[PDB]
RNA sequence: GAUGAUCAGGUAGAUAGGUUUGGAGUGGAAGUGUAGCGAUACAUGGAGCGGACAAAUACUAAUCGAUCGAGGACUUAACC
RNA sequence: GGUUCGUGGUAGGAGAGCGUUCUAAGGGCGGUGAAGUCAGACCGGAAGGACUGGUGGAGCGCUUAGAAGUGAGAAUGCCGGUAUGAGUAGCGAAAGAAGGGUGAGAAUCCCUUCCACCGAAUAUCUAAGGUUUCCUGAGGAAGGCUCGUCCGCUCAGGGUU
RNA sequence: CCGAUAGUGAACCAGUACCGUGAGGGAAAGGUGAAAAGCACCCCGGAAGGGGAGUGAAACAGUUCCUGAAACCGUGUGCCU
RNA sequence: UUAAGUUAGAAAGGGCGCACGGUGGAUGCCUUGGCACUAGGAGCCGAAGAAGGACGGGACUAACACCGAUAUGCUUUGGG
């Protein structure tokens, strides 16, 4: 596994931001570094996600970051990122076996020549 | 017959203008200017800017087809540096040369 | 903890056109500074 | 710790026969027509070359 | 393996990730129930978890391109 | 004009000269191109001197004499410029991430959310000291150890009862 | 007698800037053209900067702009490796 | 064809020569400023407030020069 220049908890950290980010917008650009380790975590959450029960829900929420993504309107109560990986994200991958992820090769940024890429749920 | 552009005083140390002007010299224009796009130095966007006014120079002011233009020669000159010093350990100062860079570039038919 | 460690009135007391008035090697001072022609007496 | 003796103009541009950059590894698109990095997508077309996006 | 390099692969596909099944390792998950005033214990159940290990699986990515690279000097001898 | 004997050389003695600036007198060159500068395969025993051509754009040789701030390769010389080391050391304690925006251009400016750090401080006052750095609007040459649309930077207006 | 490293420290806003608590120390820095006639207009570029066009005797005189050596940095290539 | 032998060519880069540029500010020419003198003049100012300053004064004024709330000038006599 990846060391992203971070310690330990720095890397946990990234890990849970980026991975919530991925779950939250469904598309990212980031880092070709990052994304590779990206895919691994999103994938798991995924599968988490799809047996569905509530072991990996509390499994998954150990990892996803508390993000409330809408307000959707019923009073009007938000959805939090653990709710759209179970709900909306997860029953999507219900007849894919892996590979909820997709990394697209981007160009180096300007200020650091970092190869960029978007990584995407798909 | 050619066509030439000229960046001068571009704020940019010649050797490293240089290391990339040294990839389009002699390639067709569209070939340069592909080759530049993906060269990821701070060079590449200062010498397109370059070779895109000696384009627009042939095709202006001299009636050359656009189609059909190599770079025939392209070249980095020093310019004027600027002086400045970085403070070192124990009150002494080290010079800082902010070098500049003369950018030349003549396009030609074939 | 570097010398000089500023004061306007220490300043001006020991160094002030004032100070410099006030002897006669002061005046020197005073003298030769505007024979130099000095824009800044004290 | 210290050169003995400078460096010749000589010296000098043999050691930096290998400081040189390497062309980009492109190629034309057909659906843009225009140059474009292997395995990365085309913004030109604003797609990956093969698959629409 | 500092980087180059080397080696395994590039859909003529198991090269990597995922996924599924294992394994090591840990040592009995959550939820629920039962007993207990309670701390807790017991059951469900060698459970749950499980980086880097194993095997299967083309789900994701190895698309699409381009570049380089022979046409073989003369003399003599021997066969021929 | 011949003959004879000579002609290695440091310190050092002796001699004859070259060239530089200026002065005088004479005689010249020069916008049909002076000095300077660049180049060349020319001339003299040396110091040196011409010629031709380019550049240059207005002054300068020559002869004889005179006078000197009169000749540089070395002084860890002085001043300036430019190399070499080298695309090397360094970029000054620290947690960031993505989305949205702006813009010619964004890791670096703005906004949002999450994350992280200080918390007898890395918070709030306030003396000293500084002196406009404060606010607003423009800016992006230089400064900022990168970038920069941003700034304690630049330019304008303002602001202290 | 000097002619911009000279001649005053100072040909230029100099005893300035700058350094120093202070007494005090103490620089660098001259030249567009006869005349601004100081480059309308077009083109590339955010600008800078260029290329044309024009002015001019000249712009390779383009607002620091007479000349423009050498070091040093490059491009090209006749012979060699 | 085989064998034995001989010789060419090569440039990642480099060297020498030449050409053309860049940087830089030497040189020449130039002079706004200096240096040394000569002849003449003059050799003091200040409580009637000096030397030297600070702050101000312009339509807009950062600096210089000039001026002092009569302030980028006022009165007068001459010149022009
Ligand atoms: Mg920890
Ligand atoms: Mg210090
Ligand atoms: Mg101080
Ligand atoms: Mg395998
Ligand atoms: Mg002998
Ligand atoms: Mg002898
Ligand atoms: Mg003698
Ligand atoms: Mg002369
Ligand atoms: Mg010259
Ligand atoms: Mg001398
Ligand atoms: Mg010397
Ligand atoms: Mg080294
Ligand atoms: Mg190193
Ligand atoms: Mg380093
Ligand atoms: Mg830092
Ligand atoms: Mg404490
Ligand atoms: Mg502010
Ligand atoms: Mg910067
Ligand atoms: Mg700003
Ligand atoms: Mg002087
Ligand atoms: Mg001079
Ligand atoms: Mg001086
Ligand atoms: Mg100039
Ligand atoms: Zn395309």
């Amino acid at each position: 596994y990846r060391k992203l220049g971070r310690t330990s908890s720095q890397r946990k950290a990234l890990l849970r931001d980026l991975a919530t980010d991925l779950i939250v917008f469904e598309r990212i650009e980031t880092t070709e570094a990052r994304a590779k380790e990206i895919r691994k975590v999103v994938e798991k959450l995924i599968t988490s996600g799809k047996k569905g029960d509530l072991h990996a829900r509390r499994q998954a929420a150990a990892f996803i970051r508390h993000e409330v993504v809408e307000v959707v309107q019923v009073k009007n109560r938000p959805v939090y990122a653990l709710q759209k990986l179970f709900d909306d994200v997860a029953p999507r991958y219900a007849e894919r076996q892996g590979g909820y992820t997709r990394i697209l090769k981007k160009g180096p940024r300007r200020g650091d020549g970092a190869p960029m890429v978007i990584i995407e749920l798909v | 017959t050619s066509a030439k552009a000229v960046a001068k005083t571009v704020r940019i140390a010649p050797r490293k203008a240089r290391i990339v002007i040294d990839l389009i010299r002699g390639k067709q224009v569209g070939e340069a200017i592909a080759i530049l796009k993906y060269t990821p130095r701070s060079a590449s966007p200062i010498i397109e800017k370059v070779l895109k006014s000696a384009i627009a120079n042939a095709e202006h002011n001299y009636d050359l087809d656009i189609n059909n233009l190599v770079v025939e020669e392209a070249f980095v000159d020093e310019g004027p540096t600027l002086k400045r010093f970085r403070p070192r350990a124990q009150g002494r100062a080290s010079a800082i040369n902010k070098r500049t860079s003369h950018i030349t570039v003549v396009v030609s038919e074939v | 903890k570097r010398t000089y460690q500023p004061s306007k009135r220490k300043r001006k007391k020991v160094h002030g056109f004032r100070t410099r008035m006030s002897t006669k090697n002061g005046r020197r001072v005073l003298a030769s500074r505007r024979r130099k022609g000095r824009k800044v007496l004290s | 710790a210290v050169p003995f003796r400078r460096t010749s103009k000589a010296k000098k541009r043999k050691r930096r026969t290998h400081v040189k950059l390497q062309l980009p590894g492109m190629n034309e698109c057909s659906n843009c027509g225009e140059y474009r990095l292997s395995h990365h997508v085309c913004p030109e077309c604003g797609q990956y070359d093969g698959k629409d996006v």
